[PDB]
């Protein structure tokens, strides 16, 4: 039975033969009748949809309103229980859910369940948080956000009842907003350009939207309010006063949301014949996007349902829904530091959407793609990688069909420029999901030079090599020996005939082994597995490990995907370690490929494996806590935690070193600092922070004391300062 | 518990490299085995973590590889 009511509450507002009003009133009557034996359950159930289905906010407040109208005491217990849940959500650092609870309490005012002065009082308290001393800006930010973002719903009523009080709250809010640090902004913007659309700090944007709403006398044109149909039933006589609410003090364990920048790509001129798009500074735009993001959050696991829910998103008036959907999806995908959900979901979601609205959505997506391409010049590198990975994957689902001619402007540009580079990287990704000649053929002849090279093996000692090369005879012996399926000892024996950690031994061995298993990943994998002993012996030192990577690259430089899987396999089987890979990434041999995606794909895959290894061992250790072992395993975790910390130390050190070298040389020569190479480098450093923020936060003291010091060149130090600002 | 998927409806020319590329979008792949012999248009994709296999089921399943709509399902039991 308790499961039945949960179903009625959760499904109300969905597809129905009856009107929403009918079902709400009907549901109200059903819930009332079960108050005697299910009150406590119904309370919890309603408190739950309030925190979990914010997209359905006004449907549920209306329900609570009707319920309260039937039973005043119950409403009092609900409001009481909502305040409890809010305190608790705030305690568990679920500031996201807390916002929805505040919004619910806010809209309840409109339903006359809660008296307006109660929310005015609560908001006075939220805003006083900005007056607290020595607390993180992100803390003050959140209370201000929770307040302002509630106003599209309850602004009008609060202003009607307590205009003077509200004005004071706004005065205090604005003064807080004017003194906020904006240090985090550059690290979170998808584009740095101001045109055509500034990427606005979220509170600055929201404040501007609220000012517009105020100027419009708190009237907005989008929010559906089912309660307006029950005006006879709902009335002020049914209001409750809230118990005092004091925002829990900031502690050590308090975790506040990072600040955000508003993704913005469309305006009314992009759909010049449709319903006028709500402007960037309208609360309609804010609410639409917030709800759309909430819908994705509720249905991300089910792409078909997710697409359906987005396409059926209702609103008081006509809006260019397809634009809002596509815009919100790219807002998520390009969100910094990370999308709310796994990247690949967005790709398949857009495909579901295209299938669902075949006559309208594809045009918009194609228009959006053109615009993203045309704005590449100042797009942050992290977002460009996602754009590249998205677009290539998307193309592979539509027979790799694209009008490349639209992008001919990239052809005459510096190949290092964002546009031609994006194109080359996209074509490289396409090839990985296809075949070389196939991709060579999808582009116009004018683009042929941007196509990836045939991923062929390069064998140093092949039928063309001069027998004068060092170890040439041994290489041959190894070759024939490998065919005869020799044993490790047999190979060892041959290698001993090499003069000089023996770099030549490594070279003739790796070149020969890799060349012979060059047919497939599987062959290369089993070859590495078979002669593991040889690798471990030849690459026992750090120099050895680096030289293996170096020779491997000399062999497979035309095949980045092979390099990636080889590095990964070598790490997993300990032929090399992550420190060696990090050193290899920043090596002179990789200098000409340093800005390419594959390098960063490997670096991050390497970091991720290190992180997961730490988590894995930590888990085993914890598991033994519940059960000479538990302690001995504790040594493995400290070593892993050390390897991990050291990985980051090295990566940051290398970045500091090469950026300093560039910065120094630009001053010396009086040349421009801002080159394509620099754009990549600094944004790649930024990306280390963004992708691994949670892990890096434990190294803050060390990083600040050893590497990102006050004397560090400001271009570099700013990145660390921007990162710190994410939680300051 | 299972972290492995059967993949079906693959084109005859689809390679392990292409499967690596596509399926890596949902997570890190431990092993790929082409064919139906774990020791025809089928292959096995094993992930290190269950969450990654679930995301392949959610987002890779039902999309294209060599213009063919592939199908995935758990290799369990």
């Amino acid at each position: 039975t308790e499961d039945h009511l949960e179903s009625l509450i959760c499904k109300v507002g969905e597809k129905s033969a009856c009107s929403l009003e009918s079902n709400l009133e009907g549901l109200a009557g059903v819930l009332e009748a079960d108050l005697p034996n299910y009150k406590s359950k119904i309370l919890r159930l309603l408190c739950t949809v309030a925190r979990l289905l914010p997209e359905k906010l006004t449907i549920y407040t209306t329900l609570v309103g009707l319920l309260n109208a039937r039973n005043y005491n119950f409403g009092g217990e609900f409001v009481e229980a909502m305040i409890r849940q809010l305190k608790e959500s705030l305690k568990a650092n679920n500031y996201n859910e807390a916002v929805y609870l505040v919004r619910f309490l806010s809209d309840l005012v409109n339903c006359h369940v809660i008296a307006a002065p109660s929310m005015v009082a609560m908001f006075e308290n939220f805003v006083s948080v900005t007056q607290e001393e020595d607390v993180p800006q992100v803390r003050r930010d959140w209370y201000v956000y929770a307040f302002l973002s509630s106003l599209p719903w309850v602004g009008k009523e609060l202003y009607e009842k307590k205009d003077a009080e509200m004005d004071r709250i706004f005065a205090n809010t604005e003064s807080y907003l004017k003194r906020r640090q904006k240090t985090h902004v550059p690290m979170l913007q998808v584009w740095t350009a101001d045109k055509p659309h500034p990427q606005e700090e979220y509170l600055d944007c929201l404040w501007a939207q609220i000012q517009k709403l105020k100027k419009d006398r708190w009237q907005e044109r989008h929010i559906l309010r089912p309660y307006l149909a029950f005006d006879s039933i709902l009335c002020e006589a049914l209001q409750h006063n809230l118990p005092p609410f004091t925002p829990p003090p900031h502690t050590e364990d308090s975790v506040y949301p990072m600040p955000r920048v508003i993704f913005r790509m469309f305006d009314y001129t992009d759909d010049p014949e449709g319903p006028v798009m709500p402007g960037s500074h309208s609360v309609e735009r804010f609410v639409i996007e917030e709800n759309l993001h909430c819908i994705i959050k509720s249905h991300w696991k089910e792409r078909k349902t997710c697409a359906a829910q987005l396409v059926s998103y209702p609103g008081k008036n006509k809006i260019p829904l397809n634009y809002h959907i596509v815009e919100v999806i790219f807002a998520e995908l390009f969100q910094l530091p990370a999308p709310p959900h796994i990247d690949v979901m967005y790709t398949t979601l857009l495909i579901e959407l295209c299938k669902l609205q075949p006559g309208s959505l594809p045009q918009v997506l194609a228009q959006a793609t053109e615009m993203l391409y045309m704005r590449l010049d100042t797009m942050n590198t992290t977002c460009v990688d996602r754009f590249i990975n998205w677009f290539s994957h998307h193309l592979s689902n539509f027979q790799f069909r694209w009008s490349w001619e639209d992008w001919s402007d990239c052809l005459s540009q510096d190949p290092e420029s964002p546009k031609p580079k994006f194109v080359r990287e996209v074509l490289e990704k396409c090839m990985r999901l296809s075949y070389h000649q196939r991709i060579l053929d999808i582009v116009p002849p004018t683009f042929s030079a941007l196509c990836p090279s045939n991923p062929t093996c390069i064998y140093k000692y092949g039928d063309e090599s001069s027998n004068s090369l060092p170890g040439h005879s041994v290489a041959l012996c190894l070759a024939v020996a490998f065919k005869s399926k020799a044993t490790n000892d047999e190979i060892f024996s041959i290698l001993k005939d090499v003069p000089n950690f023996n770099p030549l031994k490594i070279e003739v061995f790796v070149q020969t082994l890799l060349h012979l298993a060059a047919k497939s990943f599987s062959h290369s994998f089993s070859a590495l597995a078979k002669f593991h002993e040889v690798f471990k012996t030849l690459a026992e030192s750090d120099e050895g490990k680096l030289h293996v990577l170096r020779v491997m690259f000399e062999v497979w430089r035309n095949h980045p995907q092979m390099i990636a899987v080889l590095v990964d396999k070598m790490i997993r089987t300990q032929i090399v370690d992550c420190a060696a890979v990090a050193n290899w990434i920043f090596s002179s041999e990789l200098s000409r490929d340093f800005t390419r995606l594959f390098v960063w794909e490997i670096l991050h895959s390497t970091i991720r494996k290190m992180n997961k290894h730490v988590l894995k061992i930590q888990k085993e250790l914890e598991e033994a806590k519940e059960k000479e072992q538990i302690e001995r395993l504790q040594e493995k975790v400290e070593s892993a935690q050390s390897e991990q910390k050291n990985l980051f130390l090295v990566i940051f050190q290398r970045f500091i070193m090469i950026l300093t070298e560039h910065l120094v040389r630009c001053e010396t020569d009086g040349t421009s600092v801002l080159t394509p190479w620099y754009k990549n480098c600094i944004e790649r450093l930024q990306q280390i922070f963004l992708q691994h923020h949670q892990i890096i936060q434990q190294y803050m003291v060390t990083l600040e004391n050893l590497l990102f010091t006050a004397e560090l060149d400001p271009h570099i130090l700013a990145v660390f300062q921007q990162f710190c600002a994410l939680q300051a | 518990k299972s972290c492995t998927l059967y993949v079906g409806n693959l084109s005859f020319y689809t390679t392990e490299e292409q499967i690596y590329e596509l399926f890596s979008k949902s997570g890190d792949i431990k092993k790929i085995i082409m064919g139906l012999d774990k020791m025809c248009g089928f292959c096995f994709v094993e992930y290190y973590s269950r969450a990654d296999a679930e995301n392949a089921m959610r987002y890779i399943n039902g999309t294209r590889l060599d213009d063919r709509i592939i199908r995935t399902d758990w290799d369990a039991g």
